Parts: structure tokens; C-alpha cells; sequence
């Protein structure tokens, strides 16, 4: 009927940052409804190795580095010099 | 090894679409070739004053609010071959992921079980004619890296995917 | 026309560092890193 997947969700202070190798800490939520309604538009895999080409491949989620974030989006663009 | 104690504040962090532009005597070339598919001698290409709306989103996992292909779903990867490195993959159509601080995140599930065989129908063999594709989730690292994290409403979600990434198809 | 693109940039490596000088202005915390 309307069977929905729901995913377990956790709200960390504490985090290892993606800017650079670090650590940071932010404040506890102060708002009793924090919403938020996001379009999933990809997906960023990884596969299982050491069985190349045979039967099976495994793909699990990945990401981390946030350049392949913006590389989804600026693909299909470059720069050239111009005179 | 620097500690840095800033006045902490709750602010809340909104994305602004970005327009990139071109960048001093260079010139962007966008190309126009509707499946364009990374590397390679794009065809129908011309110049642009700036890109598109991007809109910045920083989250793991799951790219979102973006950029969605016009055909049909695109994958893409440096090394198809090299099993370390990251596959990209652009989705035919958009799923919801709705969340909220209690703790939830939930997207539908026949939504989502679609867009598995989509991309399943092409995965690593490369469009293989077949073989048994496989969804596991996550081997380990990271909080981040091992769950869909994203910064929701100025807040830090670690969303347990397990659930998105279990499943097997041919 | 026809010339070439790839995995390597545009602004993968411009906007990174815009980002992430974006979030450095507006996401403040209570930073830590490694020397």
C-alpha cells in the first residue's frame, strides 16, 4: 500500500571534517522540528574487487571526498583560453 | 595540533545556486551532448558565458538536490577497472529522502527499488550484457563515510543505510 | 566544435575552495586539526 523505507537517523556534534583532516564540535539542536525534504538525484558507488569480470560484482555506497560531489554537476564543462 | 574555540553559533545554513562563470581571458565550453559520458571528444559542444544553477550540496553517499540526466541514467568513473575508485552515478528520475531531527529519514520504497534495477542495468561490466549485480552496503571508515551524512536544517545527520544498499539482481 | 572534456575539472578544484570558504564564513563550530 504505501510502504515506505524508513532509515535510522543520528544528529552528531561531533563530526571529522570534510573540508580538511580535522575534528570539529557544534552545538546541540535548539529546534524541536528540524525538516528537511531533499531530491536524490545520484548516487556515488564503489565496487568489490579481487573477482574481476567474473559472475557477481558488489557495489556498496561511498563518497567523501566532496570534489566528486561538484564533478556530478560540472562535468560537462571546461575552461579554455581565450584571447 | 591547533584547537580553535570559536563563539559556537546555531545558524542555519542555506544553499544558494551557484553560477560559475568564465574566469579572466578563458572561455566555458559546455558540452551539449545530451548522454556526454566523462572523458572523451564531446561532438556537439559550444561556448557559455557561465555554467548552470549549481546548487552546492555537501552530503555523503547520496548526491542531492542536483543535476538530473535528461536520457536515461548515465554512470561514470576515471577506471571502471580499479575497484578503489568512486563511480559516479546520475539518476533518469528524482526519489524524496524526507527527514526530520527525530531521528527518521524515509523514501519510498517501490521509488527507490526502481532506480536499483535502472542502475543495476548497467553497472562495472559496462553495460554488461549480464551477470549477477550485487548491492551491499558499506565495508567500514568514517561515521560520514559509512552513512548517507548531510547537513540538515544547520543540523548533522547520520542516516544508517543498511536498507537502501541490500539487495541482489542480474 | 569538437574538442574534449574529462574527470579532471572547470571548477572541481575552484569550487571546492569556494565551498569551502562558504562554509567557513557561515557553519562556525569549535575547530581541530592536525599539524
Amino acid at each position: 500500500g504505501s510502504d515506505t523505507i524508513t532509515l535510522p537517523c543520528r544528529i552528531k556534534q561531533i563530526i571529522n571534517m570534510w573540508q580538511k583532516v580535522g575534528k570539529a564540535m557544534y552545538a546541540p539542536p535548539i529546534s524541536g522540528q528540524i525538516r528537511c525534504s531533499s531530491n536524490i538525484t545520484g548516487l556515488l558507488l564503489t565496487r568489490d574487487g579481487g573477482n574481476s569480470n567474473n559472475e557477481s560484482e558488489i557495489f556498496r555506497p561511498g563518497g567523501g571526498d566532496m570534489r566528486d560531489n561538484w564533478r556530478s554537476e560540472l562535468y560537462k564543462y571546461k575552461v579554455v583560453k581565450i584571447e | 595540533t591547533s584547537v580553535i574555540t570559536q563563539a559556537c553559533p546555531k545558524v542555519s545554513f542555506e544553499p544558494i545556486p551557484i553560477h560559475y562563470c568564465a574566469p579572466a581571458g578563458f572561455a566555458i565550453l559546455k558540452c551539449n551532448n545530451k548522454t556526454f559520458n566523462g572523458t572523451g571528444p564531446c561532438t556537439n559542444v559550444s561556448t557559455v558565458q557561465c555554467t548552470h544553477g549549481i546548487r552546492p550540496v555537501v552530503s555523503t553517499q547520496l548526491l542531492l538536490n542536483g543535476s538530473l540526466a535528461e536520457e536515461e541514467v548515465v554512470i561514470r568513473s576515471v577506471n571502471f577497472t580499479d575497484n578503489a575508485k568512486t563511480i559516479i552515478v546520475q539518476l533518469n528520475t528524482s526519489v524524496e529522502i524526507n527527514c526530520t531531527g527525530a531521528g527518521h529519514c524515509n523514501i519510498s520504497r517501490a521509488k527507490w527499488n526502481n532506480t536499483l534495477k535502472q542502475i543495476a542495468s548497467k553497472l562495472r561490466e559496462q553495460f554488461g550484457n549480464n551477470k549477477t549485480i550485487i548491492f551491499k552496503q558499506s565495508s567500514g571508515g568514517d561515521p560520514e563515510i559509512v552513512t548517507h551524512s548531510f547537513n540538515c536544517g544547520g543540523e548533522f545527520f547520520y542516516c544508517n543505510s543498511t536498507q537502501l544498499f541490500n539487495s541482489t539482481w542480474f | 566544435t569538437e574538442n574534449f572534456n574529462m574527470w579532471k575539472n572547470d571548477m572541481v578544484e575552484q569550487m571546492h575552495e569556494d565551498i569551502i570558504s562558504l562554509w567557513d564564513q557561515s557553519l562556525k563550530p569549535c575547530v581541530k586539526l592536525t599539524p
